[PDB]
């Protein structure tokens, strides 16, 4: 097959500046996340930490379709640059640089265990023996 | 052997232990690299195959004299004397007049 | 003179009012956990 | 002389090791640590 | 039935919870009569695979002969022997040693690791 016989050359460009800042967004491939599912998404700047530095939140399908937190990475470019190589109608490659890396996880939805009312109290008891009956008792 | 008379040319011109350091024929070494390597107690006898146990050896020690310190180097042949009787001398060395 | 030597417990849940009686939402112990309990107690406690 | 190629001394000698040491003492010293600790 | 069968059930010490990679419990179903595999943060729950959940009081195997990649072969002060036949590989240059560890082994039998490349074979004789 042409992954085992193929041999072809293109040409390759660095452009000194771009309409957008490029950055990347990585999922966890454990999830499998069906992009297909995706009919529309949000995303804003987290607001616990209530800008460029803000953390990503992601809402899809709705506020609570999906919605996932974005964490940046440490660094991106303290050793080595990170380009995004793109393929173009004339064959050519277009190469764009990663501005920063954002740290994408699963958020669990409605559920509110407080472990504030009485539970922090509860604990002091806590003979291991139950757990199932304070989430009804709210 | 050459790099002995190197030493030697350094009395007059140069050749610096610096330069013998650069040279790398030796190192100097941790007691976690230590751990490690395979020391040799002499050049001589180590090199024999003939009783090889061992020639896995990785480096060997510049004198055995060199674990001594300012006060055990005074006296000679400590091995024929009662060890204690050295750090005593180690300790009336320091006591004696000069 | 078997292939080893096992012993198999039973906690005695004697029919009558061992059975969820008289509620006291309190659990007085689960199965599982009390396996381990007189087992934690079965080693350590008892002297032979 | 240096051929490259092999030692013509395989039985180098024990005692050019103290021309080794004198060397050592030479550059390094003794007590010139204490100055390194003082000085950085 | 007899004294010469062994006790290797392949015990499973955990499987995560789909919904949270957290681990699941076990519990009965006692109007199925069947054990059970359940999440406590969540509802997850799955059938269980076998009967047993449990096991106690360790360490009765060969744990040196495990634990000891053959890499250890590339220390020099670590003895050749000049025993010969990798268990596998045609070839002498058999690693050995005791089990130096904390059972630091009153076992002072040597045990045997070829060197030889293409092998990697960690055995005793
Ligand atoms: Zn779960
Ligand atoms: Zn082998």
């Amino acid at each position: 097959g042409p992954s085992s016989q193929n041999v072809t050359e293109y040409v390759v460009r660095v452009p000194k500046n771009t309409t957008k800042k490029y950055n990347i967004m990585a999922f966890n491939a454990a999830d499998k996340v069906n992009f297909a599912t995706w009919n529309q998404a949000r995303l804003e700047r987290d607001l616990s930490n209530k800008p460029e530095d803000q953390p990503w939140l992601l809402r899809v399908n709705g506020k609570s379709g999906r919605k996932f937190k974005g964490i940046k990475k440490g660094g991106v470019t303290e050793n080595t640059s990170y380009y995004i190589f793109t393929q173009c109608p004339d064959g050519a490659f277009e190469a764009f640089p990663v501005h920063n890396w954002y740290n994408f996880t699963p958020l669990a939805r409605h559920r509110t265990l407080t472990a504030e009312e009485a539970e922090e109290e509860w604990e002091r008891r806590n003979k291991v023996l139950n757990h199932f009956s304070i989430m009804q008792q709210r | 052997k050459r790099h002995i008379d190197q030493l030697k040319e350094r009395e007059y011109n140069n050749y610096s232990w610096q330069d013998l350091v650069a040279s790398g024929v030796v190192e100097y070494i941790d007691t976690l690299e230590e751990e490690t390597v395979m020391l040799a107690m002499t050049p001589d006898d180590l090199q024999e195959k003939e009783v090889a146990y061992c020639s896995t050896y990785t480096h060997c020690e510049i004198h055995p004299s060199m674990i001594l310190g300012v006060c055990a180097s005074i006296i000679p042949f400590p091995d024929h004397n009662q060890s204690p009787r050295n750090t005593y001398q180690s300790a009336m060395g320091k006591q004696a007049m000069g | 003179n078997a292939e080893k030597l096992v012993l198999r417990i039973r906690i005695m849940n004697s029919d009558e009012n061992k059975m969820q009686e008289e509620e006291e939402v309190v659990d007085k112990m689960d199965d599982d956990v009390f396996l381990r309990c007189i087992e934690s107690n079965m080693l350590t406690d008892m002297t032979l | 002389y240096d051929e490259d190629d092999d030692e013509i001394t395989p039985d180098l000698w024990q005692e050019a090791c103290w021309i080794v040491i004198s060397s050592y003492f030479d550059e390094k010293g003794l007590v010139r640590q204490q100055l390194d600790s003082f000085d950085e | 039935m007899e004294p010469d069968g062994t006790y290797e059930p392949g015990f499973v010490g955990i499987r995560f919870c789909q919904e949270c990679n957290n681990m699941l419990y076990p519990k009965e179903d006692k109007e199925n009569r069947i054990l059970l595999y359940a999440c406590r943060n969540c509802d997850y729950q799955q059938e269980a695979d076998n009967s047993c959940i449990y096991v106690n009081k360790i360490t009765h195997e060969v744990d040196e002969l495990t634990q000891i990649i053959a890499d250890v072969s590339q220390d020099p002060t670590l003895p050749r022997t000049e025993d010969h036949p990798c268990q596998k590989c045609g070839h002498k240059e058999a690693v050995f040693f005791q089990s130096h560890s904390a059972r630091a082994e009153d076992a002072m039998r040597l045990y045997y690791v070829c060197t030889a490349p293409h092998c990697g074979h960690r055995w005793t004789e």
